[PDB]
RNA sequence: CGCUUCUCGGCCUUUUGGCUAAGAUCAAGUGUAGUAUCUGUUCAUCAGUUUAAUAUCUGA
RNA sequence: UUAUGUAUUUACUGACCU
């Protein structure tokens, strides 16, 4: 035997999981980058809810996974119909 | 495969912005369905931020018919020459500008 | 003589540093000067006449 | 069953030949479908139980091995009182799978 | 012309007799050739599709 | 032929219930003496609406759960919490690596105080009559 | 009062440091019956149809 | 701003299934 050149493991290790706890920190992995994805966007309007589900608050709208959130951004722009409620926080431009 | 959606499109730029460039297992890791050499493919091929993927000019297609005739193939070497460089836009473009001197 | 941050791609090191700008980081990452020459047309209408 | 709602009942009126249910089914109740609390035979109509169909199971219609049995809650509300509980119909499962 | 596409997918299919093979890229590779076995005609219309209209 | 909420309202002996719609019953007087009868329960609420009767919770949020008191004192939810904050901090290689070479004593709380706490120390709740149906808001109508 | 320099604090990249061959590799799921939710998407006056009430048809 | 019709993913249900 190569000792020296053979791919290496080390003692102890427990292995490589399967694929139900893979993707399930798959998942938790991609809550934590959108987390911080909006958190550097400092969006106001991400909730979270009871039951780890996404909401754009503004929008009222219900979002299964982080995707489905972050791409409701472009659709149904009461983004720009808070023109009407900065009217009425302001009379004036 | 190689589908696409957009609730992939847009975690595939979450990723690049965290990540990086020439860094592609990592964000690979994540998606379910892709491997790295697609991520490669779409984030060069039409997720770039560089990418100008729409407003087709009149400079670059009478710079391109008469480009496109100097190599008549080759929609990868002209790709970075014309700058519009999704390497297909160049091929739409060159498919509907021969399409509008047919019709 | 003030240095600029660095923009990488690995790093491994005290900041990853993501502006908003600075993610080309190069001319345009590619460019040839004249991107052709012109004997590529005296070549090919060459061929085609 | 419960689970593939377009399954229907036979319904008639129960005789005295004690249901059957198969290897793979056994311990199930035949109306709620579970494991827990057996309290009362199945009795099955004369004409869902004649010939070549003896000793069939209730569910399946694979060779039966074992009793029939409701639940605790099926006997106490008295969802044995009814017809007889055999199966008829073989529909849109073990059938699209056996093309398959 | 299925005689030839059986001549291609034999001659690609022998690249692959050990089988410690890779984790997509090679499975993806004979998954391939083996759905355009399972369906020689669907194949041989996307082969004449990639070959009229596809350069980049 | 549906003679309206007037004249139906003057012929019943109890006109505090008919509404707007049970003109446009296909019974009307029985409906109004069903409605007016002595120990029933109303339709529910949101019969006539748009919302599919709770799709009007959207962007409140609230509070995960209360534990009922005789649960919480036998403190399984700070060795819960404890657990869970401590599993937290894992990677996956420890997640696999105490897999199977698992430290076991985690919580080992104790049995005489979870019979105790189901069995000695039990708490009825406050319940309800079996008038008082459920509608969309009614826990934010605290007000009475 | 104004101007330049110095020092203390209120502070807006700090990731475990460096180098090798990006150190090196990897990453399979079905079928069935049903729901929920995003994105895309669009929303002139009678008469009877219909509906709890509302909203198609036809009428000038 | 409730809402439709659909193209359309993503989640979820039934101890569903060799
Ligand atoms: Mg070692
Ligand atoms: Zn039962
Ligand atoms: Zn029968
Ligand atoms: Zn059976």
């Amino acid at each position: 035997m190569d000792f020296q050149h053979r791919p290496g493991g080390k003692t102890g290790s427990g292995g490589v999981a399967s694929s139900s706890e893979s993707n399930r920190d798959r998942r938790e992995r991609l809550r934590q980058l959108a987390l911080e994805t909006i958190d550097i966007n400092k969006d106001p309007y991400f909730m979270k809810n009871h039951l780890g589900s996404y909401e754009c608050k503004l929008c009222l709208t219900l979002h299964n996974n982080e995707g489905s959130y972050l791409a409701h951004t472009q659709g149904k722009k009461h983004q720009t119909n808070l023109a009407r409620r900065a009217a009425k926080e302001a009379k004036e431009a | 495969g190689g589908v696409w959606r957009n609730t992939e499109d847009e975690i595939l730029k979450a990723a690049v912005m965290k990540y990086g460039k020439n860094q592609w297992s990592r964000i690979a890791s994540l998606l379910h369905r892709k491997s790295a050499k697609q991520c490669k493919a779409r984030w060069y091929e039409w997720l770039d931020p560089s990418i100008k993927k729409t407003e087709w000019s009149r400079e670059e297609e009478e710079k391109l018919l008469h480009l496109a005739k100097l190599m008549p193939t080759q929609w990868r070497t002209i790709a970075p020459i014309i700058g519009r460089t999704a390497a297909q836009c160049l091929e739409h473009y060159e498919f509907l500008l021969d399409k509008a001197a047919q019709r | 003589w003030k240095i600029p941050p660095c923009i990488s791609n690995w790093k491994n090191a005290k900041g990853y540093t993501i502006p908003l700008d600075k993610r080309l980081a190069a001319d345009g990452r590619g460019l040839q000067t004249v991107h052709i020459n012109e004997n590529f047309a005296k070549l090919a209408e060459a061929l085609y006449i | 069953a419960k689970h593939h709602p377009d399954l229907i009942f036979c319904r008639k009126q129960a005789g005295v030949a004690i249901g059957r249910l198969c290897e793979k089914c056994d311990g199930k109740c035949v109306i709620c479908d579970s494991y827990v609390r057996p309290c009362t035979l199945v009795r099955i109509c004369d004409e869902c139980n004649y010939g070549s169909y003896q000793g069939r199971c209730v569910i399946c219609g694979g060779p039966g091995v074992s009793d029939a049995y409701y639940c605790k809650e099926c006997t106490i509300q008295e969802k044995d009182r009814d017809g007889c509980p055999k199966i008829v119909n073989l529909g849109s499962s073990k059938t699209d799978l056996f093309y398959e | 012309d299925t005689k030839l596409l059986i001549l291609a997918l034999e001659r690609l299919k022998e690249a692959y007799s050990v089988k410690s093979r890779l984790n997509q890229s090679q499975r993806e590779e004979l998954g391939l050739i083996e759905q355009a076995y399972d369906n020689p005609h669907e194949a041989l219309s996307r082969i004449k599709r990639h070959l009229l209209t596809q350069r980049a | 032929n549906r003679f309206t909420v007037a004249e139906l309202k003057q012929l019943v002996a109890r006109p505090d219930v008919v509404e707007m719609h049970d003109v446009t019953a296909q019974d009307p007087k029985l409906l109004v003496h069903l409605k007016a009868t002595r120990n029933s329960v109303p339709v529910p609420r949101h019969w006539c609406f748009k919302r599919k009767y709770l799709q009007g919770k959207r962007g409140i949020e609230k509070p995960p759960f209360e534990l009922p008191d005789f649960i919480k004192r036998t403190g399984i939810q700070e060795m819960r919490e404890a657990l869970q904050e401590k599993e937290e901090q894992k990677t996956m290689k420890s997640k696999m690596r105490e897999k199977v070479r698992p430290k076991m004593g985690k919580i080992d709380i104790d049995y005489q105080k979870l019979h105790d706490a189901f069995f000695k120390w039990q708490t009825k709740p406050k319940l309800t009559i079996h008038g008082d149906l459920y509608y969309e808001g009614k826990e934010f109508e605290t007000r009475l």
